[PDB]
């Protein structure tokens, strides 16, 4: 996947052959490790963009990606 | 007093354990055994291979 | 997953961190890997099972699942 | 598959156990290779027979038979 920011924050634009594997990423505060569980399919012009929240010590909830160091967004294609 | 019961309605249900079963053009009708137990609710349609 | 059979055919319960994952499990006519691309979310009460086709050199269409060797059927919960 | 001929022409009888594998049959123009992507089901009373047109680097469209050699027809089944 291709590192990016949005506002400060790290923007993760996730391909096609990254689904079912741990997106990791170093960052000041360490190495963080996003879940992606999404739909999620090639990266086309049907994208859509959203936030992996951080979660710490918490069951996920109504969520398909998180991180555990640093919330992050996510943008990945639909498309098939 | 204990009238008699005519009829009982369900006004709300949860569904659980969907399973799906499909055929390829030219070999008959798909089933599942489970479209024999009554707590089930099933429905038999086409779809594109 | 837990592998199991559902009339003769393998069966894969498939839990959340699983997502992402490609999913190996030995057969007697060799390695069979099953590609799981689906909704996927935690194993509870509201599962849904379904079978993921065998897919020698075609590509993939309407299906978010399938295995390379050998049909398996899957299932998984959509809680989250 | 029974190889035949339907005047001058190679005629294929397409069995059940052949659905999906590339049918392969020498000729005098070298090996021939056709292509079956059909409803293909048991042999028995319900026919149909088409013909598998040439394809030269083109690629196909509104078939589901063709050969890259020699033009061949083909029979099989529909029941099940």
């Amino acid at each position: 996947f291709h590192l990016t920011t949005r506002n400060g924050e790290p923007h993760m634009i996730v391909s096609r052959q990254e689904k079912g594997k741990s997106l990791l990423f170093k960052t000041e505060d360490g190495v963080n490790m996003c879940t992606l569980m999404a739909d999620l399919g090639e990266l086309c012009e049907d994208t859509i963009t959203y936030k992996c929240p951080l979660l710490r010590q918490n069951e996920p909830e109504d969520i398909d990606c998180w991180c555990n160091s640093t919330s992050t967004w996510v943008t990945y294609g639909t498309c098939t | 007093k204990q009238p008699a019961t005519l009829r009982k309605y369900c006004i709300e249900a949860k569904l659980t354990n969907t399973t799906t079963e499909s055929r390829c053009p030219t070999q008959g009708e798909p089933s599942l055994n489970e479209e024999q137990d009554k707590r089930f609710v099933c429905k038999h349609s086409m779809v594109d291979r």
